RNA sequence: CUCUUAAGGUAGCCAAAUGCCUCGUCAUCUAAUUAGUGACGCGCAUGAAUGGAUUAACGAGAUUCCCACUGUCCCUAUCUA
RNA sequence: UAUCUGGUUGAUCCUGCCAGUAGUCAUAUGCUUGUCUCAAAGAUUAAGCCAUGCAUGUCUAAGUAUAAGCAAUUUAUACAGUGAAACUGCGAAUGGCUCAUUAAAUCAGUUAUCGUUUAUUUGAUAGUUCCUUUACUACAUGGUAUAACUGUGGUAAUUCUAGAGCUAAUACAUGCUUAAAAUCUCGACCCUUUGGAAGAGAUGUAUUUAUUAGAUAAAAAAUCAAUGUCUUCGGACUCUUUGAUGAUUCAUAAUAACUUUUCGAAUCGCAUGGCCUUGUGCUGGCGAUGGUUCAUUCAAAUUUCUGCCCUAUCAACUUUCGAUGGUAGGAUAGUGGCCUACCAUGGUUUCAACGGGUAACGGGGAAUAAGGGUUCGAUUCCGGAGAGGGAGCCUGAGAAACGGCUACC
RNA sequence: CGCGGUAAUUCCAGCUCCAAUAGCGUAUAUUAAAGUUGUUGCAGUUAAAAAGCUCGUAGUUGAACUUUGGGCCCGGUUGGCCGGUCGGAUUUCCAACGGGGCCUUUCCUUCUGGCUAACCUUGAGUCCUUGUGGCUCUUGGCGAACCAGGACUUUUACUUUGAAAAAAUUAGAGUGUUCAAAGCAGGCGUAUUGCUCGAAUAUAUUAGCAUGGAAUAAUAGAAUAGGAC
RNA sequence: CCGCCCGUCGCUAGUACCGAUUGAAUGGCUUAGUGAGGCCUCAGGAUCUGCUUAGAGAAGGGGGCAACUCCAUCUCAGAGCGGAGAAUUUGGACAAACUUGGUCAUUUAGAGGAACUAAAAGUCGUAACAAGGUUUCCGUAGGUGAACCUGCGGAAGGAUCAU
RNA sequence: CAAUUUU
């Protein structure tokens, strides 16, 4: 739900306890914090040279992924700064000895360092509750559909 | 509150309720032994029909398991031990073959007539 | 609801106490735990469940008040004091010095030791880090925290301690080839001594465990607890010897060891 | 008491939770402080587990940094300027977190030009020892000291006003001057 | 079957603007109602383009009830042209 | 102990039901009644009403006692006992009862707290408190403010209380010292310097911020700017620490400061010591408490995954009276629409949302028994809720307590 | 279902008999019987029932084929062996077998570090009857028989094992509560101040948690090569 | 077939259904308004207080004829600085309780109307069962004391498996 | 072609 040099709103947005000295002026001009995630997860490359602040970020912000890890697929990116994903799963019933599909879908906050669409096979991670419904955050997209920058016409 | 006491009734009446060739096979069996009522000839046939209900599911099991081995040669040890099944039927299927008068020969009132000693089963 | 429930009743008990149900009442609730959870052991169950000296509850109450029965050098002069892992129990005159270890089936023992070896515990160290005033602190099985340890023991080892001062004497490592005395699970405490371990990272971690009976079985990491290297053992080893030999042959050897 | 759990408050799908468990004590929030100015009228509640929290209205004095290192000079607060969340507290003089305060800015250029004594820009044996040792340092920035002419400067808050009973912020730095000097200044 | 002088009130409707007997009888509305309403019908004497039965909108049409509002009343006083 | 019989016709073979059969921790009821051994018992509807009598207090040697009791000793001549009270401390939040409400709600398993607070049990842990930091003024030991009690009262009653007389402490409230080194800002002075140095002092911890540190692959150097321990001075070249995670701004240390200052003994019982510098010289043991932090337990709070009978003669449900997110703040013990300001227009749904019913507390579990089931489970255990109906409450670690309180019906 | 309309084998009694029996009928709600609810397992011409017919998203179900056949070695279990031995015996091979690793055109994940571990490395000494058969310091010498790191393996269903699934109740071993329901204890020595076994075991659905297989049911990248070392 | 069966009407009993009453009661949530009580909070300050008392109501001294504004003794005094603190009290939230409007569900009263079932004793007929004597049945429209009849398009479940 | 009952 943002673009355009992400400092946007009625407060200034900056990471807490972070201080580059304004009297010091070297050739890097960056003191931007990040971390490693855990779980054998790499951190993505744009999450080091990002510009977003947004504390609800999984990598640059303040969460720690420590819960039940799931996997699903996206039904909408039309929801702003957070994504709802669909999980389909079977359910055996003992009486009729046959399976039945019931589902349950999950909303999940995402880093702005990812750009996803409907479809887009995705896994998430369970975090401390960022909002009312959502208790999850994305970790890696890996949207290995067809035509990874292929078609000419 | 203190614990539940656990207790079970120990007899189950037959399901066709009464007919001639069932009742006459009672009265000659339960009359020459001369027993009290049908409460006891049911209750030995109750646990007779439950140990065969136990036995023919480990008989469904194969050997070299635990259960057909371990308790399987323990109740057939115990059926030797109770004096009912004689010392030649350690074969795991003849327990299914025994029937009445063999759970009756090893009670008191029948066995004490067999040593003399009682002159009848009703003096016994 | 509203505060801590101090009354539990029997037929809710940690069944390895082996309490019947015709007395069947409000159970002996342990005190606040010195060491670990409600897998512990109160005093006034032990004196009249297997040790079988106490008869009335007022009579075992008339034992521990006079500073009679001693634990870890101390006395612990209140009634339902819990008992940790491999706890030493110093007795009075006639000198029946005891020790709790657990059998092949999770139950305890009827175990007695001498005053030799009865001066040290083996504590599952689990949280070693440095605290304020710069001191590295260490924790034990009983929480008997000890100042200024040997740095780099590791996490998740066991240590030989003093029980008069803090002063751990000899630590031990934890690698491929030890001897392990696990507790927790259906199959606690045979010995496994190692065969393998892996990463399994985050969820749990597993230790593959194999006694002289040479079957191997897998147990989560928080239950494993070494008491030495290959062929070490530190303690007076009990008479069931930690095998859990199988269901048929124990009946078959009791058919033999009664000497018919 | 006002509750904090979600046993009320219509759920995700829109289904009403017909409520059970009328409200307890362990989830209790309470009426705000909504602090003021006016020299140290503080009370003290006692709460969960045995604990102190200081209700703070009419505070008077904070401490504010460079923030090159964190000097924390003793400083009285003066007023309230601008706030991100709402225009509630500008014309009621409440100072919250992430607020903007003018403080006094008089002991700072006092300190900055007595401990240095530059003196920009509107002797003894030790200033030749210890001040002269700290030469070539006092170059700071224009628009952080161009407000050191009229007498007073801005600051922000980064401590909790109403809970901790304190007010410990810092004066702004660098680009965060240039942001809030674009926020409130687009007025006339 | 039956007789006047030809065939004998069908579908509907009502004490209705048609019913003297009448303030018919029953239930509801109000403390009290010969006024209303909704039912009954062997209707002195209802009724099928002398049109019967309904019906949204509308009416300076007739009528009963309820809510607000008031000198219509208790119970009158005062002021102005 | 995987089973069937009578009845549609003058007779037949069927679909098909009715009735008979058996069991029920499945309840009453009729008749009858010798023996032991253990026990369900006002759930069914009226979670409707209650007379009365009880159900929660407590003390050691180790808090306070001039009982104006009884001890009655031998010292306990201030007194040590047994102490009636009464203050002080912990308990009363667990138990025991019931099932009214309550259909992704509780609850069963399953995770998590790097998103939190702890009364105690255990384990360790404060020489620095003085700013008058030299009229600290007493620490070889301070102050008041009071109970039972005395003697005076009212009202008819209630665990109703008043004015007057003293009085206590582990109650309130102050209060100074313990050895000791050492690091650092500042600087008596003189002498001009690589400027040295007396000494003004800060230096225990907590609360609040701001800041820094919290390492790492393959190994050595060149040029310039201040430019060295030794000093052949173009020369030997830097010595240097890392906890722990799968993952942190974590634990921790130091800065520069702040705090109606939080913290560090004005307490009691037995034995009566050691040493001569024979005197409150000085040491001088063990209990019984109690306090700062950090872990263990007891906990308590949220908390992700799946599972919840019947109805489409309930197809759309939600959003200015928060619906769904973001940001910022408050408030909490603690994340979060938990509440507010602003901005955006979303979220569930024929894999059955939403609404309605439930003689619906959920589960472990019962009764039935070839296999697959069906119907129960208010109730001997676990967990949730309630103490006429709702609502708010001070104390306390822990109550939205109801054998606690205030208000309305 | 029918009995009773001047002898009722069904009514009311008296005798006799049948039944269960210290219990026995009745009343209501239930489960089996009921294959009269049906997945396992109904019926649909005439007994109740097949839409008047045709589209149609759901949802369910969907042609086939994508590595076989081997040979060699190694040890593993059970029944046998003149039985050699006195239900114990079994070296040897047979049978029934299953498992691993190779060569089969051959997936035999990519490496970083010390351990690896060994001569094929290697001077040979050989303390020895065979001259790395019994051992030694051993060079580019097999690089991991092991921990902790980079690395990223189309994604599941299924199924094996293990963990978990509070405990009592249901099973089930043991145990003469005099027997049994039950309990979980007891049992024996010198009775000269004691020895000792126990308080088993199994089920506990589904959802997870690791763990092998790749047939079975789907799934994806090299058509414009922005393919692959 | 001297079979069986079909309706209307007459009596006897009972079942729900629809009903005027801008019906009623309980409950759910709501619709606008009313606001108790206990909280936080602006005040409030009665009633207790502390260091300091210039002077003295009181009387005794830093020693002395009084030789100095001091111990002397209570508060008339200046109040300087404060503290504890009861009633009262402003503003916010929680809102019990209450009123008015809806909507939904649950029960329930109601003069009368219109069915339906049962017992066979009936009174008019005989449509159905034979080709039931006019073949029979299904839709549909109209009449009809009553079953019924008749018009149309079907079908055989028939009274024809055939030119 | 007339034709309808019969406990």
């Amino acid at each position: 739900s943002t673009e355009l040099t992400v400092q946007s709103e009625r407060a200034f947005q900056k990471q807490p306890h972070i201080f580059n000295n304004p009297k010091v002026k070297t050739s890097k001009r960056t003191k931007r914090w990040y971390k490693n995630a855990g779980l054998g997860f790499k951190t993505p490359k744009t999450a080091i040279e990002g510009s977003y602040i947004d504390k609800k970020c999984p990598f640059t912000g303040l969460v720690s992924i420590r819960g039940k890890i799931l996997t699903g697929t996206v039904v909408s990116t039309k929801m702003h700064r957070t994504i709802v994903i669909r999980r389909a799963y079977l359910h055996y019933i003992p009486k009729y000895n046959r399976y039945e599909k019931r589902h349950k879908n999950v909303p999940v906050h995402v880093s702005p360092a990812f750009r996803v669409q409907v479809g887009d096979i995705v896994t998430v991670g369970q975090c401390r509750p960022i909002s009312k419904t959502v208790r999850f955050n994305v970790v890696k997209v890996s949207a290995a559909a067809g035509k990874a920058n292929k078609q000419f016409a | 509150p203190r614990a539940p006491r656990t207790y079970s009734k120990t007899y189950s009446t037959p399901k066709r309720p009464y007919e001639s060739s069932r009742l006459d096979a009672e009265l000659k069996l339960a009359g020459e032994f001369g027993l009290k009522n049908k409460k006891e000839i049911y209750r030995i046939s109750f646990q007779l029909s439950k140990i065969r209900r136990a036995a023919r599911d480990l008989l469904t099991r194969d050997e070299k398991d635990p259960k057909r081995l371990f308790e399987g040669n323990a109740l057939i040890r115990r059926l030797v031990r109770v004096g009912v099944l004689s010392e030649d039927k350690k074969k795991l299927d003849y327990v299914l073959a025994l029937k009445v008068e063999d759970f009756l020969e090893r009670r008191l009132q029948t066995q004490v007539y067999k040593l003399g000693l009682a002159k009848s089963v009703h003096h016994a | 609801a509203r505060g801590p429930k101090k009354h539990l009743k029997r037929l809710a008990a940690p069944h390895h106490w082996l309490l019947d149900k015709l007395s069947g009442c409000y159970a002996p609730r342990p005190s606040a735990g010195p060491h670990k959870l409600r897998e512990s052991l109160p005093l006034i169950v032990f004196l009249r469940n297997r040790l079988k000296y106490a008869l009335n509850g007022r009579e075992v109450k008339a034992i521990l008040m006079q500073r009679h029965v001693k634990v870890d050098g101390k006395v612990r002069t209140d009634t339902t004091y819990p008992a940790g892992f491999m706890d030493v129990i110093t007795l009075d005159a006639t000198n029946e010095n005891f020790r709790l270890v657990y059998d092949v089936k999770g139950r305890f023992a009827v175990h007695r030791i001498t005053d030799e070896e009865a001066s040290y515990k083996l504590g599952k160290v689990k949280k070693v880090q440095l605290g304020k005033k710069g001191v590295p602190y260490v924790v034990t099985h009983d929480g008997r925290t000890i100042r200024y340890p040997d740095p780099n023991i590791k996490v998740n080892d066991t240590v030989k301690i003093d029980l008069a001062s803090g002063k751990i004497t000899d630590f031990i490592k934890f690698d491929a080839g030890k001897l392990v005395y696990v507790t927790g699970g259906r199959n606690l405490g045979r010995i496994g001594t190692i065969v393998h371990k892996e990463r399994h990272d985050g969820g749990f971690d597993l230790v593959h465990i194999k006694d002289s009976l040479d079957n191997t079985f897998v147990t989560r990491l928080n239950n494993v607890f070494v008491i030495g290297e290959q062929g070490k053992p530190y303690i007076s080893l009990p008479k069931g010897k930690g095998i859990k030999l199988s269901i048929a042959e124990e009946r078959d050897r009791r058919r033999a060891q009664q000497g018919l | 008491g006002i509750s904090r759990d979600s046993r009320h408050k219509r759920s995700a799908t829109g289904a009403k939770r017909a409520q059970f468990r009328k409200k307890r004590k362990f989830e209790l929030g309470r009426q705000p402080a909504n602090t003021k100015i006016g020299a140290k009228r503080i009370h003290s509640v006692r709460t969960r587990g045995g604990n102190k929290k200081y209700r703070a209205l009419r505070i008077e004095t904070g401490n504010f940094s460079w923030a090159s290192e964190g000097i924390s000079k003793k400083t009285r607060i003066a007023g309230v300027v601008y706030h991100p969340s709402n225009n509630e507290l500008v014309r009621t003089n409440t100072l919250t977190k992430a607020a903007i305060v003018q403080i006094d800015a008089t002991p700072f250029r006092q300190w900055f030009e007595a401990h240095y004594g530059q003196t920009l820009g509107k002797k003894s044996k030790n200033a030749e020892r210890k001040w002269a040792a700290r030469a070539a340092s006092a170059k700071i920035e224009s628009s952080v000291e161009s407000q050191f002419s009229a007498g007073r400067l801005y600051a922000c808050i980064s401590s909790r006003p109403g809970q901790s009973g304190r007010c410990d912020g810092y004066i702004l730095e660098g680009e965060e001057l240039a942001f809030y000097l674009r926020r409130l200044t687009a007025k006339k």
